[PDB]
RNA sequence: UUGUGGUAGACGAGCGUUGUAUUGGAGUUGAAGUCAAAGCGUGAGCAUUGGUGGAUCCAAUACAAGUGAGAAUGCCGGCA
RNA sequence: UUCUCGCAGUCAGACAGUGGGGGAUAAGCUUCAUUGUCAAGAGGGGAAGAGCCCAGAUCAUUAAAUAAGGUCCCCAAAAUA
RNA sequence: GCGAAACAGUACCGUGAGGGAAAGGUGAAAAGAACCCAGAGAUGGGAGUGAAAUAGAUUCUGAAACCAUAUGCCUACAACGUGUCAGAGCACAUUAAUGUGUGAUGGCGUGCGUUUUGAAGUAUGAGCCGGCGAGUUAUGAUAGCAAGCGUUAGUUAACCA
């Protein structure tokens, strides 16, 4: 029905055929990957996570989400700096979860 | 990251509810009746849409508060000029109009928001029982 | 008597939106090809019923 | 320079009582016109001392680089006469040996008249005293008409 | 190397210019004082002083 | 010597001057507001990228709650049951979204009932 | 068309212009110069010539159909100010600019020209990409 | 592992443009500037496409700077 | 933390606790001593609370645990006796 | 750049010492707008020439600000350094990007540079845009760095070719 995945410590309940996105985990593009770190496939649930389950996953792409403009400037005191932090994401999908 | 919690397509659409306040405290109604009007219990309640309901109080003639309040509490409300200061106790308010009071005291626990202008006007209160809101279907239920 | 700071665009734009302007008057001339205003004259000699002046 | 503006530098201002820069000064750095302090200075001393022993070496070094390269080679005099002012003839015998490629430098140290009148119209070639080269000019060839005499002259004279 | 082509064997140390930008670091002043005779344009210990 | 650099200035400003669109009036047609604005701007996009994951918890805190005094029971209790025992990774906007699935966060209620 | 006259920087207020040149946009061709005639303002009669040569240049050398023609367009662009100046007590000079307005009408006769331009910019911009398109092809 | 609060203050590493040097190059079958865009950049920057105008400019490496703008009740110019 | 070399900046300090001197055991007082803060460092709370408390900001984050403090509502969390 | 590319020390200021400005660019060749509609005309519009009428004597090009016009967005019950993060709704498809144009509504959010112990401050300065615009050099000393030579060692000035 759907599936719980946990991508560092945050936490997706994601449906079956739903494209999304999570933090780039150098993934292998476009291949095929047996998550284990799911829980709550289809009114499934196990006390840790859900034992002898793990979802199919497959990936589409890897990319970065927009530029970050993190900018350092006190008012006043001339201490200002810029940068742009474009953090990477991994959008995937989940095809063919297994029980 | 984020996963694009769901919210009402501008679905809203509110309810007529009744009440009637005889052994009911003010601020121990108000809190209900400001929950039902906000729509405070419900999970889909974000503050910029307050999917809350109508609601209509019958007979406020009957509120009753407990201890001397009635003659030792004061309520200020200044005019815009000196003296305007309308200063009127709870025994002063149970002979004049309380239902002014049920509005303001509500109003005054209201979100701090443009549109909780438009929220305290959902509710109509009812020294009797004589409206056109009773042929609107109201859903009647106890301590609104 | 003396001002803060320059009239803004937009207030600018509102205040001299009260200079809107009504139309003038109207009438049609019956002895005359041209076309007046109400009350008032028409360049062919006649105010109204009757030749009164000259063309001009 | 600040001390060449022209006129009394008078204040059209007062003391007090403007609501814009006094500037007693009128041709300020800042003013639109006068009041150069820095600027362009023709007194630059143009002057990075050089030791000899130094030079030496960096001659020796590029000599010994050009040396095992030799994208040129060894030219005698008997070439150099029998020709004349012609370019014809020079850029004849340059193609004869493709030698429109390098931007060619000619050692001379004989003082011959048939090569030197040469030379002159294509710029891609030209002539100079061996004694007057220098490492900007030896990269620059990236070959030299190399005299038959200097060969053991210059490695005596090092 | 060649007429096209040169790379320095670390000249050009870094230098100091002041009067130019603060975002740059250690601007106008870098250590000019606040306030004072010698914060001001040619005021420096004078050697008979 | 006099160096020819009269249209990087120009360029400089424009490429400031580019973010700046959508305000009113002038604060995105002269060059020193629009830094202002741009610095403001970023000081309120720093502020979010701080605080709005807190505003969005304490959301969540009110609006589990909510369901939670929609099937008559305290927040406090039903965290204390779920850290103290049987303890899942379920998380609070996904706790949300399984109030959103009709029936479903009622299977957890009588889950954790057991 | 577009039946554009212009009369390039007659002496007249921006502000003194704008007012009757936007009163009188947004009528049809007639009913805008009887009641122009009938207006007692400066701008009348020189904007009503201006009106009266655009619609014989239209008329004329377009040959257009004259009837459903309408004021499409009244503007008052900057016409270049004058500067002079007049004195004032204590032997005192203030500056004064002399107003103008870079004066031209435009007339329509169908109710278009309006998303015409709209497709000339959707061509340009398609022109545009087309172009970044075959720089992103042929790799 | 410390790391990254940080003015002043000390210190480092890079960027842009002008001209020289050479190596290359584009150019009326269209240079540069400008503007528009729903780009790349880590900030200095690099673009690209398209438009206007029609002839100069871009890139690789070293050098040199009247080299790097927000105020200066900054100067000039235009417009309020 | 000791030393050499070079470059510094700082002076008009303030707040609160504790010792105070003067006052009047008046300061939003002056002066010094220690502690902590700001200056030189933002953030959570108290209605805001330059120096009060909690605590020391790589960045992104629709994650968890807490500190001060809080749990009728405004604006977030409890009632049992 | 000489103030001074033009007929600039001109204009202009004062009685006089003295000062003391602004302004260059048609096009390849005028190849300069023949004829016509309106007016009084300039002019505009046609037309006509020249590849080129952003090529009209306004004449190398033609920015910013500003001024207006309307396409699509919304605003006439509403206590806001006017923005930000979420977002309805409206209209779209691109420098394909979980898009762009706009943003009902919610939350948060007292400018900048200055000297200040310390202002968001009713301290300070700013009408705005655009152009210019303020740590250099000559010689000498010293410390570091890089390089050469290097132990009767390295080194010229003045200079001469």
């Amino acid at each position: 029905m759907h599936a719980i995945v946990v991508c560092g410590s945050k936490q997706y309940l994601v449906h079956e055929n739903d494209t999304f996105f999570v933090e780039k985990l150098e993934a292998p593009v476009g291949k095929e990957i047996q998550l284990d770190k799911v829980l709550m496939l289809d009114e499934k649930i196990g006390a840790p996570y859900l034992e002898k389950a793990r979802v199919v996953c497959v990936v589409e792409k890897h990319g970065l989400q927009r530029k970050v403009n993190v900018i350092k400037h006190i008012s006043q005191k001339h201490h200002l700096k810029k940068y742009g932090h474009r953090q990477p994401y991994t959008k995937l999908k989940v095809v063919r979860f297994v029980h | 990251k984020t996963s694009m919690l769901t919210k009402e397509q501008a679905n809203k659409r509110r309810q007529w509810y009744i009440v009637d306040a005889a052994g009911l405290v003010l601020g121990k109604l108000a809190v209900k009746a400001a929950d039902l009007i906000r729509g405070k219990n419900k999970v889909d309640f974000t503050p910029n849409q307050d999917c809350g309901d109508y609601l209509i109080i019958i007979n406020s003639d009957q509120v009753v508060l407990t201890g001397n309040k009635k003659e030792n509490e004061f309520w200020y409300h200044h005019s815009q000029y000196i003296g305007g200061i309308k200063k009127v106790s709870g025994r002063d308010m149970l002979k004049k109009q309380s239902d002014k009071l049920v509005y303001n005291a509500v109003k005054g626990m209201l979100p701090d928001n443009r549109l909780s202008r438009r929220w305290i006007t959902k509710v109509h209160v009812f020294k009797g029982d004589k409206h056109n809101m009773e042929a609107q279907k109201p859903t009647t239920l106890n301590w609104s | 008597a003396v001002q803060q700071r320059r009239s803004s665009k937009h207030r600018r734009d509102k205040r001299r939106s009260h200079d809107a302007l009504t139309a003038q008057a109207l009438s049609v001339c019956q002895k005359c090809g041209k076309k007046k205003l109400f009350h008032r004259v028409c360049s062919c000699g006649m105010y109204g019923d009757l030749r009164v002046k000259k063309a001009y | 320079t600040k001390g060449e503006v022209r006129g009394g530098g008078k204040k059209p201002y007062k003391q007090k009582h403007t609501g814009k820069a006094r500037q007693g000064s009128t041709r300020n750095p800042h003013f639109v016109g006068g009041g150069i302090v820095f600027g362009p200075k023709p007194n630059r001393n143009y002057s990075l001392k050089l030791n000899k022993k130094a030079h030496t070496a960096a001659l020796h070094t590029v000599w010994s680089e050009k040396l095992a390269s030799d994208n040129t080679h060894l030219v005698d005099q008997n070439l150099f006469n029998k020709t004349e002012g012609k370019t014809k003839v020079m850029m004849q015998f340059l193609k004869s040996a493709k030698l429109l490629d390098k931007n060619v430098l000619f050692v001379v140290n004989t003082l011959n008249t048939n090569l030197e009148q040469s030379t002159s119209n294509i710029k891609n070639v030209q002539v100079k005293h061996l004694d007057k080269v220098s490492v900007r000019d030896l990269m620059l060839a990236n070959a030299l008409l190399v005299e038959k005499e200097v060969l053991k002259a210059l490695e005596g004279k090092f | 190397l060649n007429q096209l082509k040169s790379v320095p064997k670390a000249r050009n140390h870094k230098t100091k210019t002041l009067g130019r930008g603060h975002g740059s670091g250690l601007g106008k002043t870098s250590g000019r004082g606040q306030k004072g005779q010698k914060a001001r344009k040619s005021g420096l210990t004078r050697p008979g002083f | 010597m006099r160096i020819k650099g009269g249209k990087q200035t120009r360029v400089r400003r424009k490429k400031w001057l580019k973010q700046a669109s959508g305000s009113f009036g002038t604060r995105h047609a002269s060059y020193k507001v629009a830094k202002q604005t741009v610095i403001q701007a970023a000081k309120y996009a720093y502020r979010d990228r701080r605080n709005k994951k807190r505003d969005f918890r304490s959301l969540w805190i009110l609006r589990l709650n909510a369901a939670l005094r929609e099937q008559g029971m305290t927040y406090s209790v039903f965290i204390n049951l779920l850290k103290k025992h049987n303890i899942e990774i379920n998380r609070k906007v996904l706790s949300e979204l399984a109030i959103k699935e009709p029936s479903k966060f009622n299977l957890i209620v009588q889950k954790v009932k057991s | 068309m577009i039946a554009f006259a212009k009369q390039f920087r007659v002496r007249i207020s921006p502000q003194k212009a704008r007012l009757v040149c936007q009163l009188i946009v947004g009528k049809k061709t007639a009913d805008a110069q009887n009641i122009l005639s009938n207006t007692p303002k400066k701008a009348a009669t020189l904007i009503a010539k201006l009106l009266n040569s655009a619609i014989a240049n239209a008329t004329n050398n377009h040959g257009m159909n004259g009837d459903a023609l309408y004021v499409f367009e009244c503007v008052a662009n900057q016409g270049p100010s004058m500067k002079r100046t007049i004195p004032r007590a204590k032997g005192s000079s203030n500056m004064i600019t002399k107003r103008s307005s870079n004066l031209v009408v435009k007339l329509s006769d169908n109710p278009n020209e309006r998303q015409e331009l709209i497709k000339q910019q959707k061509a340009l911009v398609k022109k545009r990409v087309e172009g970044q398109q075959k720089a992103k092809m042929a790799r």
